[PDB]
């Protein structure tokens, strides 16, 4: 019964990987990434000052 | 700590997306509404042509 | 008859059931219950093994 469940672990694994057929994935999480590190870079140059 | 941080990827989409919604309905109403009277502005440029209709 | 093979595939009609309620710990917990029972007979086993030993 532990391994069915188990099971429902992979199913949860599926569905992360799901968003991609809804057009979801890293291409997305990236500008989060292209900001945070443009964060960064204005903070330091506000602590330059 | 790497699916929760995945989790505020989730989360912070959430919020922008909805914020940005929220400041497309201003400025979508607001355009609607101005571009009605901008419409009136060329039923203005019209308004010389009613008038047309009895200058005659 | 396949109606007997039938039989197996339509008790895992119930098991889809029963694993869809997910709260699997219990079973765990009765496993581990009932061998610390025999846990500690199993250690004066152990002991009277000891014992013999010790005598």
């Amino acid at each position: 019964f532990e391994r069915m469940e188990n099971k429902v672990l992979d199913m949860e694994a599926t569905s992360q990987a799901a968003g991609e057929l809804a057009g979801f994935g890293i291409e997305n999480q990236f500008a989060q990434l292209e900001a945070s590190s443009g964060v960064e870079d204005e903070l330091a140059a506000l602590k330059a000052s | 700590r790497t699916m929760s941080e995945n989790l505020r990827r989730n989360l912070a989409a959430l919020e922008a997306k909805i914020s940005e919604a929220k400041t497309k309905k201003n400025m979508l109403q607001a355009r609607a509404k101005a571009a009605k009277a901008n419409a009136e502005l060329q039923q203005t440029l019209g308004g010389l042509g009613t008038s047309s209709a009895t200058s005659a | 008859g396949l109606f007997d093979r039938l039989g197996r595939v339509v008790r895992a009609n119930l098991n889809d059931l029963v694993s869809k309620a997910e709260d699997p710990e219990k079973v765990l917990e009765q496993a581990v219950i009932d061998m610390q029972e025999d846990l500690v007979q199993l250690r004066q086993a152990v002991a009277r093994t000891i014992a013999e030993e010790k005598r």
